[PDB]
RNA sequence: UGGCCGAUGGGCCCCACAGGGUUACUGACGUCAGCCAAACUCCGAAUGCCGGUAAGUCCAAGAGUGCGGCAGUGAGACGGCG
RNA sequence: GUUACGGCGGUCCAUAGCGGCAGGGAAACGCCCGGUCCCAUCCCGAACCCGGAAGCUAAGCCUGCCAGCGCCGAUGAUACUACCCAUCCGGGUGGAAAAGUAGGACACCGCCGAACAC
């Protein structure tokens, strides 16, 4: 599994502060900060269009190459602010890495399958810890259910993953749980 | 296979002899005219020193531990009753004659009332 | 250094340490001009009270 | 009819309703909920009355959460009495809300009819709202 | 319909007195504590309410020892 | 509020002194996560206040504090802020 | 001067605690041996105290290693707010958090006293 990078200009944010920050955001340009073990942390600006195109092609995780100046960064995203109302990001976190390097990822997973008359379709967990490479940063994560019954409690580290990748997450962790589908009598015991 | 399940008494101990004597250290305000007498009591051993809170630095002390003091085949309370004798010969050497006691943790009586008397006839009045 | 100093705005209705604060500067009537050293301290004054004066640098 | 079940007291001083919902302001459990806009009171039978029209509606697949609670008490002087001689009784309890606040969470296969489910909760609510996914 | 409640205290007019680096004189009160909010140190008194004072004429220090809040008074240099 | 082993509902279809809710319960603890509080704070500001120093208005505000002669007023309203 | 030693001390006293792992008995430290005499058990030499050093460092202590947990903590942003505003409606300058994040991290240091060396 490898990705391609999503090449995206930046420019170094001028004024730092409340003032600044939002004067750019109403002019359509997220303010950005970027950090790593280089000992050089600094800050950019970004667009918010294409921000926002690349966040949704690639989904919550997404290795990037940034433009500074003719300067080229690898950064992997960690962090966001994204408006409560809006629909709009605030402030995005890009985390200097180099090739061939551990990080820490947490990575959503679809459900898909058929279900049985007498099965309820429930997911107490979207997200799993996943350490990988740089490069072999996943987006989303498949499961398959054909004909379950009763107490189907499915295992987060029970699922098949792709190599490369070691499961952070404890195994006492679920992923899906499928239990007897309710009826008028639970309805109505229910809520009272 | 050790699993601690509880308390130990030995640590509780030596916590306990800080505690108690926290309460003295608590009011013991003693300057280079008036430094606290800290009294140390091993199993085998006793160590006293004199020292100003003010800096924290030790003026005169002494302990079974020297060879001429060990010296003495008696027991401990002859051993405090010499080295309660240094201390105050010492101190009068520095210069020093009217202290405070500390009761170092320790309840009165046996080898620190022993100490205690050898200091006092011994000119070091406190 | 010195400072051309001007009120611009009366002093009706404005917070009562900031009348005094003018009245330190020295601003009896509207559109008065005063002349002050540039310390510091005139400078946190004019700061402060920047919504009634302009300044005029001299010097 | 959620209700908290005892607190230290029966009533509560008026409310300061400045500020942005901070607490759950992203979608985190299922794959779909709602997000109010306004700043607004909910009372305990808007949310009975909306969990009502999600669930019989979403039938047999799925499962809900709620992730408000109504709280905070009120209280209302009957009328023909004049104002004074102390507080009211309290009549219903009320969840705050604040801009960017996520009311319910499903996670049922289609994204449609979690659509149309939620549609219909938001047209009960008293507040406006709007869809929104797990994505970041 | 009554009301039971509508009943309160007078108003002691606590809180700290002499303020860090002010320049106080013997006998004078430092704070007025319910609880020990603060600690004596030297030159100052335990009163017979939780009360603080000094011993002698200084300037008040408060600071943080073994984290806690203790007061003691620094005497001034004399001119 | 929603999940997890859950022995043991801290317990049940035969009570064996021994296998399963062999039975949908209860499930305690804790742990995964997500809110809320004027009488919750493991956190914590801009303000406001008190203390010290220095410049400025210093042909005086008509600045303060004390003492002395003098009466008023102790029916507030509105607007912005909490 | 060194030390894999003991006391007293410090410090906006956890970057200093907790957990697991390994190692110490020359001296000191602990445990330790027995209660005529001091002294004590609301009974007990458990605590303390006292006499002695036969034994051992398991416990405790110490030191070294481990990031399992505590723990400190950026830049940036966000919340917040002093002052001012425009016919509400939020911006301009000033101040700038909390939590979270990279990370840091398995204390440092003072005075005396003990074993090796001068
Ligand atoms: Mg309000
Ligand atoms: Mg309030
Ligand atoms: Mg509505
Ligand atoms: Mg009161
Ligand atoms: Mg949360
Ligand atoms: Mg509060
Ligand atoms: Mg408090
Ligand atoms: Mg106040
Ligand atoms: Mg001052
Ligand atoms: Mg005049
Ligand atoms: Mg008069
Ligand atoms: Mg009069
Ligand atoms: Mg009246
Ligand atoms: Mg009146
Ligand atoms: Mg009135
Ligand atoms: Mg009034
Ligand atoms: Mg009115
Ligand atoms: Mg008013
Ligand atoms: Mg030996
Ligand atoms: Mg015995
Ligand atoms: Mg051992
Ligand atoms: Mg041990
Ligand atoms: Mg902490
Ligand atoms: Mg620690
Ligand atoms: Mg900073
Ligand atoms: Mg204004
Ligand atoms: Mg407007
Ligand atoms: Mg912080």
């Amino acid at each position: 599994t490898a990705n391609i990078p999503n090449k995206l200009t930046a420019n170094v944010r001028t004024r730092t502060g409340k003032g600044a920050s939002r004067q750019a955001r109403r002019d359509g340009k997220v303010p950005a900060v970027l950090y790593g073990h280089g000992t050089d942390p600094q800050h950019l600006e970004l667009n918010a269009r294409d921000f926002a195109a690349v966040l949704r092609s690639h989904g919550t995780n997404a290795i990037l190459t940034l433009d500074i100046e003719g300067t080229e960064q690898l950064a992997l995203t960690k962090a966001l602010d994204v408006h409560p109302i809006r629909r709009n990001i605030q402030h995005a976190d890009l985390l200097v890495v180099q090739r061939g390097e551990k990080v820490t990822v947490e990575v959503t997973v679809l459900v898909e399958g058929d279900a049985t008359p007498g099965t309820l379709v429930t997911q107490d967990a979207n997200t799993i810890e996943i350490e990988a490479e740089a490069l072999s940063i996943p987006e989303q994560l498949t499961v398959s259910v054909e004909g379950v019954e009763a107490g189907t409690q499915i295992t987060a580290g029970q699922i098949s993953l792709p190599e490369g990748v070691n499961l952070i997450s404890d195994p006492e962790l679920l992923v899906v749980n499928v239990v007897e589908a309710p009826s008028a009598e639970a309805l109505e015991e229910e809520g009272a | 296979a050790h699993k601690p399940v509880g308390q130990n008494i030995s640590e509780v101990r030596r916590n306990a002899r800080l505690r108690r004597h926290a309460r003295l250290r608590k009011k013991v305000a003693g300057t280079a005219e008036v430094p606290r007498l800290v009294v140390n009591r091993s199993a085998r051993h006793i160590h006293v020193q004199l020292v100003n809170d003010l800096n924290g630095t030790t003026l005169a002390a002494a302990s079974s531990i020297e060879a001429d003091v060990r010296a003495i085949d008696g027991d401990k309370k002859a051993h405090s009753v010499r080295v309660g004798q240094l201390i105050a010969e010492r101190a009068k050497a520095a210069g020093v004659e009217t202290v405070v006691f500390d009761r170092g943790g320790y309840t009165y009586g046996g080898r620190i009332a022993a100490l205690a008397d050898a200091a006092r006839e011994a000119g070091l009045k406190f | 250094a010195e400072l051309k100093i001007t009120q611009v705005r009366s002093t009706i209705g404005a917070r009562w340490k900031q009348r005094e604060s003018l009245r330190t500067l020295g601003l009896k009537k509207i559109r008065q001009s005063v002349v002050r050293e540039d310390n510091a301290q005139t400078r946190g004054l004019i700061n402060t009270v920047h919504h009634l004066v302009e300044v005029e640098e001299v010097g | 009819m959620l209700i908290p079940r005892k607190v230290k007291h029966r009533k509560q001083h008026h409310p300061e309703q400045r500020g942005i919902a901070s607490g759950g302001t992203s979608v985190s459990f299922g794959d779909y909920g709602i997000q109010a806009l306004e700043h607004a009171y909910i009372t305990n039978r808007q949310i009975e009355s909306a969990r009502i029209a999600i669930n019989r509606h979403i039938k047999r697949g799925g499962k809900v959460w709620i992730n408000i609670f109504p709280d905070r008490p009120l209280t209302k002087k009957p009328a023909e009495t004049r104002m004074g001689s102390g507080k009211g009784s309290p009549e219903w309890w009320v969840a705050n809300v604040k801009p960017g606040r996520v009311l319910f969470e499903l996670s049922y296969p289609d994204e449609k009819t979690a659509r149309d489910a939620l549609t219909r909760a938001i047209h009960k609510l008293p507040i406006k709202a709007r869809i929104v996914t797990r994505e970041e | 319909s009554s009301s039971r409640n509508g009943r309160d205290s007078a108003a002691q007019r606590l809180g700290v007195k002499r303020f860090g680096g002010q320049v106080v004189k013997a006998g004078e009160i430092l704070v007025r504590q319910r609880g020990t909010h603060f600690h004596p140190g030297v030159n100052v008194g335990r009163g017979g309410d939780d009360t603080l004072f000094a011993l002698a004429p200084g300037a008040v220090e408060f600071g943080a020892k073994r984290g806690r809040k203790t007061v003691n008074i620094v005497p001034v240099a004399r001119p």
